[PDB]
RNA sequence: GGUGAAAUGCGCAGAUACCGGGAGGAACGCCGAUGGCGAAGGCAGCCACCUGGUCCACCCGUGACGCUGAGGCGCGAAAGCGUGGGGAGCAAACCGGAUUAGAUACCCGGGUAGUCCACGCCCUAAACGAUGCGCGCUAGGUCUCUGGGUCUCCUGGGGGCCGAAGCUAACGCGUUAAGCGCGCCGCCUGGGGAGUACGGCCGCAAGGCUGAAACUCAAAGGAAUUGACGGGGGCCCGCACAAGCGGUGGA
């Protein structure tokens, strides 16, 4: 069911526009650098259109990765 | 020639072939092999039993240089992709970590007609 | 079939010894129903075998079967553009036929002049490891392996 | 490497695979959604700047100033031309290999135009909701984006699906009307000939716009129904095939 836990509840509050909040914005990527599908995140219609141009910001400034490779795990 | 403890396994699985070049912690070609070197001539080469075979004859040239440990890397989705991966755990070689890193554009080149 | 699998024919256990395998062999000798022949064909092969390698002729049979019973076979098939000969494992009963089938088929391909004779020899010769019996067994475990190149199209 | 299978092709002047560095062009993965915006063609990597439209709120302002528009003016994907740059990858024409009876194709290995930037042309399209443009009226239900409020819910603007009334040839439309009425626009008037000819008009050109007739046929059409049929699928059965025995074809 993909019914693990969306990342909206696994945190206190925060701002979606503070690019270098990388503790949080690591849990909005995958085991690739891919911005988590809206179903995983559980973000609003506004919210993940914001968190979109955020991790596109906090990428150019190196902080958050463009892609990874893969752990067979 | 020389001796090497830890070395890393590169696997390139196409459709018309599957290729294993094994190296050292830098990425330097110790021994390499694909199905077409095993004896396979045409469409023969892509079979999952060819991938099992390259990841033998390549991992055999590599114990010839005394190979102990391997980490694996794989490039593609192809016939018997993981059949070689297994063909290495089954050759007598510690499989460290196993990684996939497929060439993935972010949309640059228009592919050929045949998409 | 196309409504269910058959139950398989429940034979009369052997009249003399008692093995249900002994039965199916006698029938599997038999041609044109002439069953009182193939019973003698059988029970003269037990006079020869009990007296040429003096043990229990019955035990050799059991063994002369285990030794021709194949374990893998080429259950052929097709994709959509060409068709592949394909490795496949084998049923319990499928053995027991091809066993006896081949045991006979060799005995007729044997050169001797006599009936229960070419059974007697191709019964020792089966339970050795030579003779045409076992040759074919090890021949479709050989085309099980020298054709293992497509054991992903197996069903 | 490539295919249904293969050869042209590239490699013992060292290819592929493999690590590190470098240049250059083209696009922008995940977020990307049945989602947004725009008049339309059309537009998504990230930043700033110069701007257009638009919705919500308070109802504060002038006070009918409003609608539509023949012609004129401007915008208009793709290919196409013109001068000059650029050319990674793709790739008409073209060069080969394979398939086939033949293959000027489907499949494979190269290849110029061209796609890319500019600046001027070209000004067509299944340019498509195939529904020109405003306003007023007529059950609602859920979904979805976006505004405002005494945010259990109320109320604006959007995009979707199902349905009242009613329309409709039927399909289907269905408060995003193809429902009920007002204004204005352009357009149709039987199929072929024909988007041709004649003439004017536009462009460098390729061509476009406007746009007939003579003659010939009783049709050309639209939805919809029962079948038949498919190298369309879904589900069953016959010794239909397979698993087994024995023959013909030969004498
Ligand atoms: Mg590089
Ligand atoms: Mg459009
Ligand atoms: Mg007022
Ligand atoms: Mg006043
Ligand atoms: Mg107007
Ligand atoms: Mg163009
Ligand atoms: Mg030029
Ligand atoms: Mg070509
Ligand atoms: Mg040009
Ligand atoms: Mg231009
Ligand atoms: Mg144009
Ligand atoms: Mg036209
Ligand atoms: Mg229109
Ligand atoms: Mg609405
Ligand atoms: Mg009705
Ligand atoms: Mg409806
Ligand atoms: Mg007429
Ligand atoms: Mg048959």
């Amino acid at each position: 069911p993909s019914r693990k836990a969306k990342v909206k509840a696994t945190l206190g509050e925060f701002d979606l526009r503070d690019y270098r909040n990388v503790e949080v914005l690591k849990r909005f990527l995958s085991e690739t650098g891919k911005i988590l599908p809206r179903r995983r995140t559980g973000l609003s219609a506004k919210e993940q259109r914001i968190l979109a141009k955020t991790i596109k910001r906090a990428r150019i400034l190196g902080l958050l990765p463009f892609t990874e490779k893969l752990v067979r795990k | 020639k020389r001796q090497v403890a830890s070395g890393r396994a590169y696997i390139h699985a196409s459709y018309n072939n599957t290729i294993v070049t094994i190296t050292d912690p830098d990425g330097n070609p110790i021994t390499w092999s694909s199905g077409g070197v095993i004896g396979y001539k045409g469409s023969r080469k892509g079979t999952p039993y060819a991938a099992q075979l390259a990841a033998l004859d390549a991992a055999k040239k590599a114990m010839a240089y005394g190979m102990q440990s391997v980490d694996v890397i794989v490039r593609g989705t192809g016939a018997g992709r993981e059949q070689a991966i297994r063909a290495l755990q089954a050759s007598g070689l510690q499989v460290k970590s196993i990684v996939d890193d497929t060439p993935v554009p972010h949309n640059g080149c228009r592919p050929k007609k045949k998409f | 079939a196309r409504r269910r699998r058959a139950e398989v024919r429940q034979l009369q256990p052997d009249l003399v010894y008692g093995d249900v395998l002994v039965t199916a062999f006698i029938n599997k000798i038999m041609r044109d129903g002439k069953k009182n022949l193939a019973a003698r064909i059988f029970y003269d092969a037990c006079k020869i075998i009990q007296e040429k390698t003096g043990q229990e002729p019955l035990k050799v049979f059991k063994q002369a079967v285990e030794n021709v019973k194949p374990r893998m076979e080429v259950r052929s098939r097709r994709v959509g553009g060409a068709n592949y000969q394909v490795p496949m494992e084998v049923s319990p009963r499928r053995q027991q036929s091809l066993a006896l089938r081949w045991l006979v088929q060799a005995a007729n391909q044997r050169p001797e002049r006599r009936a229960a004779v070419r059974i007697a020899h191709e019964l020792m010769d089966a339970a050795e490891g030579k003779g045409g019996a076992v040759k074919k067994k090890e021949d479709v475990e050989r085309m099980a392996e020298a054709n293992r190149a497509y054991a992903h199209y197996r069903w």
